[PDB]
């Protein structure tokens, strides 16, 4: 994976250049947002189970068909699989927020996810809606400061599926 | 199904079904009409079984519908009874199938994670399925009560 | 590192096909024929009146 | 996999319905045919080696070039693989007839079979004629009703390969 | 492993004699108990969790030092190991009761358990007490004859660990 | 036997037996008595079975007991009939067990290597088992003949 | 029924129902449970009533089942018994209705022409329904027996 | 006409069946509501002129064009015929409510009524407004439990006219 610091390092290494003023500016920006990212990650670690609870409850309230007979989330096995996917999404969005980079999202989540969901018949729109529900719950818990940052990675994941 | 289990076991060994498995299939196919009678009898008493089982469960575990419980309130109790109705339908499916497979892929795989996400207490689920056992086996003859209690016990052990 | 693509994303379920209910199968048709005879016999064991 | 019983169960589970009179009628039909199915399966299992004997003999009589030098069935190894594939088809057709459903065929035979054979230069049409040879041999042994039954699954394999 | 029937087959094969009257009497005796054994196995399968529950409760009530600091069962990890061992003992004694023979206990339970516990420092006498506790708990649920049959295998396990 | 195979299958997944698996064991222990009568009938008539099978084999395959054959000689013919006696005892064991497992694990694993070391022709063994099946099924009734010939056919296929 | 009679009477006069008509409807619905149990009791015992009434009918009137009798033979006797069953069903309908209207309009209007076309003696009807009266009022308590006997008497008078 | 009791009698007579547990349930349901129906019918019959007064006042207030010169309710004769028709509707609705069934409505009021009104020039929308107004006027006097039942027959008349 790649984070903001390693991204700057790679950019300047490809050019064979020592760090100039712009590079130090970007590094200062990441170091300045670091404590906010760490607080958000700690809060999400503390409340991940609650986040998945409330996000799944909201998604299944808006789309009751998903957990009723005939829905893709109707069985104990498929309900557990849905919750496991949402747990994936939350944990990896937390990783991407703590890194300040969406590379880990591409290289551990989105690669082949659309093909997997299309092979299984998993509805992409409802998965995107569940990611929005996670976005709302997580943004409410982390606070206004980190909500905007966390929504960036949730939106990245949603746009990757949709 | 029994036929499915026999075929799957034979396929794991890359062989045709032995005369023992064919005899087992003949026995199940001969017991099919009695199984269908039992399934019809349980299906017709759907509402009575669910109502009585809910009553016994809530009297045995008053805290479930007590404040601070997972089933507190009218709508959560209705969801509780809906869950019981699901499992009764699954038990009838298992009766006609001659084994607990459909019960397993519909209601037992991942039920632990599901009810954890729902903060539903698994023990209370166990007393619920035992109350269902009592009520449902009460309306059947002893012989049929035996096989039906077998599926209810599989469900109770799977949830526990 | 030839490819980053997933070779086997999942296995497409065979739970439900489209068409071919197999209820028109002549063996199944004979089954529905014989269950009718069984029902008729059950009717005949009833009192004639 | 899936059988007739499990097929009815799944159809009513997707609808979230307890069994109806139609479901009980279908289940009674399967229970009515179970004994004929078991007899056909037993007589096929007892005579499987003979069926393969004759089917391979007819296929290599009609298509000599398969077993002439340079043919796809020319080596002891490739000939053995050929008759092994025919025994595979016979065993899984017996499984499907005993189950009363063709889902095992799609799941455990046809899935990836066409491109398996295309990556190997196995003649798919010749395999299809081998399957009709097995059909003709099996029908004469199992009797008329069981012949019409086994023909459904043999034709299913033939159509899936074609 | 071997069951009662296979045990008779081996004892007559090693001496190279055909089944005499006594062998057939032993086989009839085993077949007579089959329904009782199957009922007991089903009952234990239904109630295995509860048996482990209340047997472990009795064991740690009689020896509170096992689960207090300094005891062998003092941690969530070691308590989990203890209850896992009791569950495996119950399930394997149920297997042996179904089979009618104690070969599975030797091959899959007592095979290296004594000296594995010796290496781990597990107290043998407390394990024997736990097995006895499961013995009364199972007997209460299975009734007289099934309780005698289970007690045979429980005492075999107790002797093997001792 | 069937009970052992079921127990091993369940221990593979570390679980108690399913209700359907217990039903399978119930069917096995229900058929146990008829299996016992069939094996009793086979073990009572072992001498005549061996005599008739050996005679039929040697008339069909004279080269075995002809000079230059493996079975030529009084002691070698005795060894041949002793092998037939072994395989009859194994067939009885398989009949009581309900499966070919005792048959295989006494007399099928390594049988080709043993008979290769013994110069014993495999087609001769196959014909011996076939004649032995013919005699045994002749002595038994119509119902018993099918399952008794099943194990003999398995043994012949193992030798072939 | 009673309600239909009252409403039709009030409609033929183009008026609302009188206080007395509302009073008779009140009394009718107040006594619905007792007449409803009466119909329940007669319905549970259909087979016994029909069998016993047929026995007394054929013993009182041997000529009906003698050769040349209208009910001679098994199938004509069954037709006799199922006519009796028809009339028992109509009597239950009348009991729940509170009037003899269902009997009057299902099995009375045109009964003479129907049974004349069938060569069925109307007297035979009369003792048949009297025998069914005896059997049916045997099973009921005194007040219920009198209430049911009124309907049976009405039927007997209609056939006469 | 037929009432609820005769409707159940019909359903079981066309099938040649004696009364079942469901039939006894429906008969219990009708007997339970009998005193309510009798009380409501007495109340309506007591206040028929009053109910017609409020209903006609509301109808002619909302539609003064009916009683203006050239309307269908403009003359003493036609005003009287209008309030007479409203009497018809109220009385037959009371009949149907007592019967627990809408058969009397179909046979005695609605049969040919639409074409009769069309030939007379009677406005059917205004007649439905009068019937609805009579429904709200009656429901207040009869009471909620009786109003819910009586509105069934009023709405039956309104739908038959529409
Ligand atoms: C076919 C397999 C299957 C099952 C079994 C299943 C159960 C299930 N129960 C649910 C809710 C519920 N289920 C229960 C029942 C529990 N509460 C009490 O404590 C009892 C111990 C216990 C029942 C006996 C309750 C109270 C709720 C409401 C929870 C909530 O509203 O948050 C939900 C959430 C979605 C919804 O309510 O529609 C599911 C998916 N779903 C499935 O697809
Ligand atoms: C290059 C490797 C290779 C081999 C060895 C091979 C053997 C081979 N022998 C065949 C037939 C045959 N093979 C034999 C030979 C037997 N007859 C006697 O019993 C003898 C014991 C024995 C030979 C010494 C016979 C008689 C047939 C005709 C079988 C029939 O038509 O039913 C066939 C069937 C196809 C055909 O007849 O053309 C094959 C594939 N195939 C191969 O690709
Ligand atoms: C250091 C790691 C460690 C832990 C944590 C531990 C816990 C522990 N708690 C126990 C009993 C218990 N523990 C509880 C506590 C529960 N009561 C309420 O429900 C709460 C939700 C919850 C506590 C917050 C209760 C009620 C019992 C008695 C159970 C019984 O007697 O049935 C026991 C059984 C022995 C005893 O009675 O003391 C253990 C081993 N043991 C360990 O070696
Ligand atoms: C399938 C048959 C089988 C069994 C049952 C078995 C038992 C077994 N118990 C173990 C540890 C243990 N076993 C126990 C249980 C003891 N402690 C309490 O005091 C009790 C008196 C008593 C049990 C009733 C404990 C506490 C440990 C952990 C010891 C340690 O790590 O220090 C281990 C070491 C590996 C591990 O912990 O995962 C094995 C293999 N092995 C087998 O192959
Ligand atoms: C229970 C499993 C088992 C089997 C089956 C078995 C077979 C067996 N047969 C043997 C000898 C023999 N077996 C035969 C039998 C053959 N002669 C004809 O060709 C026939 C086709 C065929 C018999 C139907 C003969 C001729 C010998 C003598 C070989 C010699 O001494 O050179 C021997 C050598 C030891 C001895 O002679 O005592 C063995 C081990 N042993 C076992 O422990
Ligand atoms: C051409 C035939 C014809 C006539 C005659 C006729 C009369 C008539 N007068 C009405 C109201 C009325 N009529 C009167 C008149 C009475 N008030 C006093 O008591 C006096 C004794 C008396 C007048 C001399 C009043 C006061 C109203 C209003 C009542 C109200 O709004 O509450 C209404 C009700 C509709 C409306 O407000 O216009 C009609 C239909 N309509 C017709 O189609």
């Amino acid at each position: 994976m790649q984070d903001a610091i390693t991204s700057v390092i790679n950019t300047y290494d490809v050019q064979g250049k020592y760090f100039d003023t712009s590079a130090f500016d970007k590094l200062k920006a990441y170091y300045a947002t670091g404590e906010l990212r760490v607080r958000a990650a700690g809060t999400i670690s503390a409340n991940a189970a609650t986040i998945i609870k409330e996000a799944s409850a909201k998604l299944f309230s808006n789309q009751p068909d998903l957990v009723r007979p005939g829905g893709n989330a109707y069985t104990t096995r498929r309900y557990a699989a849905c919750v496991r996917d949402m747990d994936y999404f939350l944990r990896y969005a937390t990783y991407a927020m703590l890194a300040g980079d969406t590379s880990i999202l591409d290289e551990r989540v989105l690669n082949g996810l659309k093909e997997t969901y299309n092979s299984l018949g998993v509805p992409i729109s409802s998965t995107v809606q569940g990611i929005q529900a996670m976005k709302e719950v997580t943004g409410s818990l982390v606070g206004s400061g980190a909500a905007k940052e966390m929504g960036v990675y949730f939106d990245y994941l949603s746009s990757g599926l949709s | 199904s029994v036929v499915t289990k026999a075929i799957v076991s034979a396929d794991a060994e890359a062989r045709y079904l032995s005369p023992g498995e064919l005899d087992r299939i003949r026995g199940f196919v001969s017991s099919g009409e009695r199984r269908l009678r039992v399934a019809q009898t349980l299906t017709e008493s759907r509402e009575r079984i669910i109502k009585q089982a809910g009553d016994q469960l809530f009297q045995k575990r008053p805290d479930l519908v007590s404040p601070g419980g997972n089933a507190y309130g009218a709508e959560r109790t209705a969801s509780c009874l809906r869950d019981l109705d699901y499992y009764l339908r699954l038990v009838t499916f298992g009766i006609v199938a001659g084994d607990v497979t459909p019960i397993e892929e519909i209601g037992v795989i991942g039920v632990k994670e599901m009810y954890r996400n729902l903060e539903v207490p698994l023990p209370g689920m166990v007393e619920a399925v035992k109350a269902m056992k009592s009520v449902a086996t009460g309306l059947l003859s002893g012989d049929d009560s035996a096989e039906v209690g077998y599926y209810f016990d599989y469900l109770a052990g799977a949830l526990a | 590192k030839q490819s980053a693509e997933v070779v086997v994303p999942s296995f497409k379920p065979v739970t439900s096909p489209r068409g071919m209910d197999m209820s028109q199968t002549p063996l199944m048709l004979q089954a529905m024929g014989d269950i009718a005879e069984a029902e008729q016999e059950v009717a005949l064991q009833k009192p004639l009146f």
